[PDB]
């Protein structure tokens, strides 16, 4: 089995620049039997190089393909805002696998998320169960550091994480932080605070409510 | 199977082979030249050490065809040369003496240095001294260091390595070692184009005698002109002292320009200002020389010639061999290798460098074996004759160069011919002094006893050139040179530059050029161009003889149109030395 | 019939054969459209045998063969009727009386390799010529003097087969190409493959 | 001018059946092979098989060898691709392509790829059973800055299978929201969160309802969110 | 019935681009293959290219890459676009028409060629003068001196007058020029009854003259 | 590429004679070759294709023959209309389809003498500053004649230029100019101006001259 590991996993760079995207098998490939997909959120895959050189039909001249062996690379002269998606590679030297794909993000000026805290409704605690949310609004790079405290209790696997993709306009993203206790736990403490450490932030922010208030 | 067609066979199998393994040597040493580091260096010397193992063992394989079954030349000439025993007949014993010797002696040479607390090299020490020095006594003593520190060191070495070489001549059933080398003009069985090894002695003799008076009155004016500078020590009539021949050893006259220039007000002709205001490149130096092989008919060079070969400095961070090469690696790879930068002098290198891939790319239809040139002074005569023809006013013009307004010059041309004659005059006769020294030392017409007294002897009677300091046998004069020490013909550059004026000359009469030999650039004439490759496509495959009569018309060297080149010069030699002594006294001596 | 002859599948194969075991493809019950020829920007070898190559979308013939194979481009000029040479000897021969078309393309960025591909072979040794459409696949050591090899290489005893060692820097004539012979067939039977609309 | 619809989404209990069917139209058909690629959600590709549209013949990834069968029809130009003993871990899109990278004649390799794409079919597996969201008001704090922006949002909780679309004043306000992807949760339901920034001012002033359809399970609702 | 037309030849300097055109009639010309063929005194008849009836193209390697073959069958007429001419491209051109009988292929109908010359030098109008007949049968004609590139075109009375003509081959000058001849041989009772005037014409100039000829 | 080779390159037959050509292909192209004629100033006329197919309004008097790799055209009878260049052509390899070097047929035909004329400079011409004197030497056979310009019966040299029709395509015959080229004041410096011709249907020498005074 030939797997195809493309890295990074994201690249950010701004618009205009040059992207250079690795692709490395375990084996060698011939030239003849690699490819390159683009894939853009919530579309179908488009067919960029095949024969690691030949661009298909309607390809642009700046997305380019080369390598050999076992690195491959395609690489976009100059990124347009349509050519931030991501990227697979595809052999079919032996059998048929996909890389793991390189998301191409736009590289923007470091944003602090603003930080905003929702109790349970009442209506939802009349239902048995009570659910939190932390919202991080608008904010770059993606990589934020989210805490729950109940009560000065750090919580664990309790908590999901959802991030929206990058904004079309702001290149900027958001990120919902969901703590999901019972109604008999949630009435069980006074304090929940959503604390966030970001790259864009003096010092990690804190937002907090008590249970009754 | 007749033993003829198993040869036959046989060299099928080795020239596919051959040609896969000296392509990956030959590219592994461009990788080093290229890019020098450790790891390519070890690349280098393994793919070079697997080509000599595969050379060996095919060798062996090969000698066993007797040759005198096979008729067809083509595989008479494949095989012998595969069948080359050379030093494999001496013993064990003699070869590792022969080979510690050679080592021995080429090491001297590239490591000797005078010194005293400090040392000075040959190279650029000494050499600075010797080509730029006006001093008679520190010019005396740079050319005396050097020959009492080195020669003297090689000269028990070099009594043991003639008698090696003879005992492995005489054992391939040559006379001496001078008649080995002078089997790469042999020719047998061609009849019509044979020539013998004697005849080379011959041939060279006749020449020689046709330029002595050339030389002579070269000899003459540059004595005069030497003498307005060390008055107190050159005799009007004796030789010229060796140590003031703007050389370690007098092999070129060149750097006696500055001394002896005819009109020395008048500038030469350096289109390097031009070339740098017009933003000239590197590559569009080979763009030109490019063209001027295809005005004349001769292919383009290949896609791979201009993505693989290195034109240019490849920077600070890597280091690389900046000696101009070019590169036959063998399956279409045609490469040349040079740091070029611009100037006129690169600009008729790249010409010169790139005459080696037209001749390469033309022979290269040829079995593996015969991918060479005619004789051991083919190449570098094709060489030459592109500096010639590029070097010329006239191309020089029509490339716009120079200004179409720009202005003949009888004095700047007599400045020309003149410090050619420094160059190419001058060194025939050092040069045929110096392997005739060698063929009677191999020969055993010079006792030991009597090799420094033979040999200023004779370059006092032959070149003109007397010592400065009495030389006893314990020095070794000869080895002092490169060549010598490290066994190496001399003769190649005779007759190499008696070959290229014979080609200059005939192609430009193919050119139809009217007027002076020395104006002629032969663009634009397919017919000479034609002409040209009507020997560049035989390589080996054919007798010298023959190769040189496809250019010339004639089977033999000649010297006469080496003469019609200078004959401009010789005219104003013979005119300038009216009022002064011609020919020189072997008596005196300045000791 | 309304399927069309698989021309692509040979044309755009990922993997070529070795000359001396050339692949043979029949092309049959189908619909040829020859356009994958006319549409090419002709750097690719173009030369057809008998018939013209505009006269073909309007021909019928009872079978179509495609031939490929990897050689060396000095060797183009081997895959043609009437050549001589090691290819036409001892590797692929078609007859005098060919009538087909040869096609062929310049493929050093797919076929050659820095360390040398040695994957594709040529038969150079063999004591007799080959027949048109031979195809000698034998590994047996070759005869070349009158001693018995015994099944051992050696003295005047070689192996037949020898690789091509393509590296991308050699000089065209020495770099691979990729062949495709079309044989055009017709006997006295129904036509099986025809061009549009016949 | 190549199109290649595939059939509508599909949702399945483990261990069912599911079949895809994928209408070709605009080339020649039995000279292309169909290749059958699938993604989950958040993940990469992962290719399933191929199909020659010529002859039929078949080439599966391991993976799948026992559970895929693919079938043509030459007549319609369709193909189809039936999965057998679904898992949870089959949850994903299932695409349909044209295949350059073997031969539909002669079954080798070509130099090409997946050059066109369909739509992508959703087919979900989970043992969960198709159930309208609950909808929750996430309420602009009591502490929000008067002088400066306050967020609002909607909290879609507890649906299968996906998916839902949310709307913000039936479309009337569009900037400033963010409608995050769905999280399938442990219990085997989704959930979703969509919020909207605004200024503190207009809170007082303007009306926030939060619309939330899901085809699905033919469940509409619209929740109004208030300060409290 | 069945007729081609070449225009478009004349001078071009080297390296410079030229197209060739040619006007078919008298057949469907969709239906044909078309080629252009060249002649030189070297190298003889030389193909130069093919165009069939389906958008297929074909080309030697010595013009793969600078010659365009192209048909416009909504006006019956060929193209040949020229780049990168060099002087070794100086040769008359035919296009042709070309069939086959069964698999055997031909070229059965050619046009009047086109010269087409690759030079430095400049265009040069010629000039016309008589040869007046002397003081039986009389003979009688025009010199067209001086001119460049070839060809010129001569005829006598709007061609009326083609029995007893005779026109030179033009001679090439010293000074690089093209000269020619041309006579026609008359019965002496007509030099009072007949005006002879020769025709002459050199479209790479547009240099047309009528020059009377009388004793 | 297949290379075609023909032989004779030139042939002189005298009209009704069976004329033979030959067409050598570089291998064997079976039946695909083709016949073409050309006259002087004219395209060149398919005559036969498929070896032997007579093209459609081609006389019966040319026929080809000939399979593989030797071919022959045949004339049964040389018609004074057939004075032209013949050329092969193979249609076997495509589409670099390739044509034999030509083989030029001259007809023989009885000796005939040429008449002369010479032609004085015009005014117009000498308004224009140089003087051409022309010599015409009308239908002769054969080919074979020489012309001498005299001035003032000095023999001139290197300052004419002959030129010479192909065959008439009726009568067979050869016709040829001569023209003396003088500058104005050259052309004025002399009197007599006469040219000389001998031709082997002429017993002695022609000579036509005119007094430049005229
Ligand atoms: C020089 O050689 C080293 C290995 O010795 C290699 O890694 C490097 O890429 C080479 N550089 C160039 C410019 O080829
Ligand atoms: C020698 O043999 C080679 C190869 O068989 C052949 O090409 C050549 O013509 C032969 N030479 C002679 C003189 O027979
Ligand atoms: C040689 O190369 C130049 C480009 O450098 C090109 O313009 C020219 O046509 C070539 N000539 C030949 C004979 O290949
Ligand atoms: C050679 O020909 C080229 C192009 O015709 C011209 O530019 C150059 O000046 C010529 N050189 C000579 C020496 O005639
Ligand atoms: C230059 O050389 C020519 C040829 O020998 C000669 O005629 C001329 O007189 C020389 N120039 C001068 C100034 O003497
Ligand atoms: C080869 O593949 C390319 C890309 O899929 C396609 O455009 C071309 O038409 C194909 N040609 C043949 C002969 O298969
Ligand atoms: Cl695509
Ligand atoms: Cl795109
Ligand atoms: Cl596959
Ligand atoms: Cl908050
Ligand atoms: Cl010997
Ligand atoms: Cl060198
Ligand atoms: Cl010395
Ligand atoms: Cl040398
Ligand atoms: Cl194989
Ligand atoms: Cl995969
Ligand atoms: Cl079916
Ligand atoms: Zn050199």
């Amino acid at each position: 089995e030939i797997v195809l590991t493309q890295s990074p996993g994201t690249l950010s760079l701004s618009p205009g620049e040059r992207a250079t995207l690795s692709c490395r098998a375990s084996q060698t490939v011939s030239s003849t039997s690699l490819a390159w997909y683009q894939q853009k959120p919530g579309q179908a895959p488009r067919l960029l190089i095949y024969g690691a050189s030949s661009r298909a039909t309607g390809i642009p001249d700046r997305f380019s393909g080369s390598g050999s062996g076992t690195d491959f690379t395609l690489t976009i002269s100059r990124l347009e805002p349509e050519d931030f998606a991501v990227y697979y590679c595809q052999q079919h030297d032996t059998s048929l696998t996909f890389g793991g794909g390189t998301k191409v993000e736009i590289k923007r000026t470091v944003a602090a998320p603003s930080v905003f805290i929702f109790p349970p409704s009442d209506e939802q605690l009349k239902s048995g169960t009570a659910s939190v949310v932390c919202l991080l609004n608008n904010f770059y790079p993606r990589e934020a550091k989210v805490q729950w405290k109940v009560d000065n209790a750090l919580q664990s696997g309790n908590s999901q994480e959802s991030v929206t993709e990058q904004d079309s306009k702001d290149s900027t993203y958001s990120l919902s932080s969901t703590l999901t206790l019972s109604k008999a736990d949630y009435e069980k403490h006074k304090v929940y605070a959503c604390e966030v450490t970001h790259q864009g932030l003096s010092s990690p922010v804190t937002k907090s409510f008590n249970r009754g208030e | 199977s007749t033993i003829e067609e198993q040869a036959k066979t046989f060299l099928d199998k080795f020239n596919h082979e051959a040609e896969d393994l000296f392509y990956q040597s030959s590219l592994a040493s461009w990788n080093y030249n290229t890019n020098i580091t450790e790891e390519n260096v070890q690349n280098m010397n393994n793919a070079g050490d697997k080509w000599s193992a595969f050379l060996k063992e095919q060798s062996t394989l090969a000698q066993m065809y007797p040759l005198q079954e096979i008729q067809n030349l083509t595989v008479k000439l494949q095989l012998q040369a595969l069948q080359q025993n050379g030093s494999s007949v001496l013993s064990e014993d003699k070869s590792k003496r022969l080979n510690t010797i050679l080592n021995t002696m080429s090491t001297i040479y590239s490591t000797g240095k005078v010194c005293n607390q400090e040392c000075l090299l040959l190279e650029p020490g000494l050499n600075e001294i010797m080509a730029n020095s006006l001093d008679y006594n520190e010019r005396l003593w740079a050319w005396e260091s050097w020959r009492s520190e080195v020669g003297k060191q090689l000269r028990p070495l070099y009594e043991e390595y003639v008698v090696l070489k003879n005992e492995m001549a005489r054992a391939n059933h040559y006379e001496d070692y001078g008649d080995y080398w002078r089997g790469d003009y042999e020719v047998n069985g061609v009849d019509g184009y044979d020539y013998s090894r004697g005849q080379l002695i011959e041939d060279v003799e006749h020449t020689f005698e046709e330029i002595k008076p050339l030389y002579e009155h070269l000899h003459a004016y540059v004595r005069a002109k030497l003498m307005n500078a060390y008055p107190s020590y050159i005799s009007p009539i004796g030789c010229l002292p060796a140590h003031l021949l703007g050389d370690m050893w007098g092999r070129f006259w060149t750097n006696l320009y500055s001394l002896t220039v005819p009109f020395g007000q008048k500038p030469n002709i350096d289109v390097t200002d031009a070339m740098v205001d017009q933003a000239w490149d590197a590559q569009r130096i080979f763009k030109e020389a490019e063209k001027f092989f295809v005005s004349v008919g001769l292919p383009n060079m290949t896609q791979g010639f201009w993505e693989n070969s290195m034109l240019t400095d490849p920077g600070n961070v890597q280091k690389a061999v900046c000696h101009p090469t070019a590169w036959d690696l063998g399956k279409g790879d045609f490469r040349i290798l040079m740091c070029t930068k611009v100037t006129m002098d690169d600009f008729l290198t790249a010409h010169h460098e790139m005459g080696h891939i037209q001749y390469d790319m033309a022979y290269a239809a040829q079995p593996f074996l015969l991918r060479n040139g005619a004789n051991e002074g083919f190449h570098e005569a094709v060489g030459e004759i592109m500096s010639l023809s590029a070097a010329t006013p006239k191309h020089l013009k029509s490339i716009g160069l120079l200004s179409p307004d720009f202005q003949e010059d009888n004095e700047t041309e007599i400045n020309f011919l003149l410090k050619q004659a420094l160059t190419i005059v001058g060194t025939l006769p050092f040069t045929y002094m110096l392997e005739k020294w060698r063929w009677m030392v191999f020969k055993g017409e010079i006792p030991k006893d009597q090799w420094m007294k033979k040999w200023w002897e004779m370059k006092r009677e032959i070149v003109g050139v007397v010592e400065p300091v009495p030389h006893d046998e314990t020095y070794c004069d000869p080895a002092s040179l490169f060549h010598v020490s490290n066994d190496y013909s001399f003769i190649r550059y005779y007759t190499r530059t008696l070959y290229q004026f014979q080609f200059q000359e005939a192609l430009c009469q193919a050119a139809k050029h009217e007027g002076p030999l020395h104006k002629c650039d032969i663009s634009n004439s397919t017919e000479a161009g034609q002409k040209l490759f009507n020997m560049l496509r035989l390589g080996k495959s054919e007798p010298w003889t023959l190769a040189l009569e496809n250019v010339v018309g004639a089977k033999n060297m000649n010297v006469r149109p080496l003469l019609n080149y200078f004959e401009p010069l010789f005219t104003w030699l013979k005119d300038q030395n009216k009022n002064s002594f011609v020919g020189w006294s072997t008596d005196w001596s300045p000791y | 019939i309304t399927n069309l002859c698989p021309f692509d599948e040979v044309f755009n194969a990922t993997r070529f054969a070795s000359v001396y075991a050339w692949n043979r493809k029949r092309i049959s019950n189908c619909v040829a459209d020859y356009s994958v020829l006319y549409n090419l920007a002709p750097f690719f070898t173009f030369k057809c045998y008998g018939v013209s190559p505009t006269k073909l979308n309007d021909l019928c013939f009872t079978n179509v063969y495609a031939d490929s194979f990897v050689i060396r481009g000095d060797e183009v000029r081997q895959i043609a009727p009437g050549q001589t040479g090691n290819i036409a000897d001892y590797n692929y021969k078609l007859p005098d009386d060919f009538t087909g078309c040869v096609i062929a393309w310049n493929s050093n960025k797919l076929d050659s390799k820095v360390s040398g591909n040695y994957n594709y072979l040529y038969r150079l040794f063999r004591k007799s010529n080959l027949k048109p459409f031979e195809r000698d696949i034998s590994t047996e050591i070759y005869q070349a003097g009158n001693k018995p090899c015994n099944g051992v290489a050696g003295f005047n005893c070689y192996f037949p087969l020898r690789s091509y060692s393509f590296r991308p820097t050699y000089g065209v004539g020495h770099q691979p190409y990729r062949v495709v012979v079309l044989s055009f067939e017709l006997l006295h039977a129904p036509a099986t493959v025809c061009g549009p609309k016949k | 001018q190549v199109q290649l619809v595939q059939s509508g989404a599909e949702v399945k209990k483990p261990g069912a059946s599911v079949k895809v069917s994928c209408k070709a139209s605009g080339y020649p058909f039995t000279s292309y092979g169909i290749s059958w690629v699938r993604q989950a959600p958040g993940q990469g590709l992962e290719w399933m098989g191929w199909i020659s549209t010529y002859n039929g013949n078949t080439n599966y990834a391991q993976k799948f060898q026992g559970r895929v069968t693919m079938t043509t029809d030459t007549s319609t130009t369709t193909g189809y691709m039936e999965l057998r003993r679904l898992r949870s871990d089959d949850t994903a899109v299932y695409y349909c392509a044209r295949d350059y990278t073997r031969g539909a004649w002669f079954g080798e390799s070509l130099i090409g790829g997946f050059d066109n794409w369909g739509q992508g079919t959703l087919v979900t597996v989970s043992s969960a059973s198709t159930k309208g969201p609950s909808v929750f008001p996430l309420a602009p704090s009591s502490k929000s800055t008067s002088g400066g922006t306050a967020a609002l949002g909607c909290l879609v909780k507890d649906y299968f299978p996906e998916p839902v679309t949310v709307s913000w004043n039936s479309g009337a306000l569009t900037s400033g929201v963010h409608t995050f992807p769905a999280v399938l949760q442990s219990s085997g339901l989704y959930s979703l969160s969509s919020v909207v920034t605004v200024p503190s001012s207009s809170l007082g002033t303007q009306t926030y309802i939060c619309n939330v359809n899901h085809k699905p399970s033919n469940t509409k609702v619209d929740k109004k969110v208030e300060p409290k």
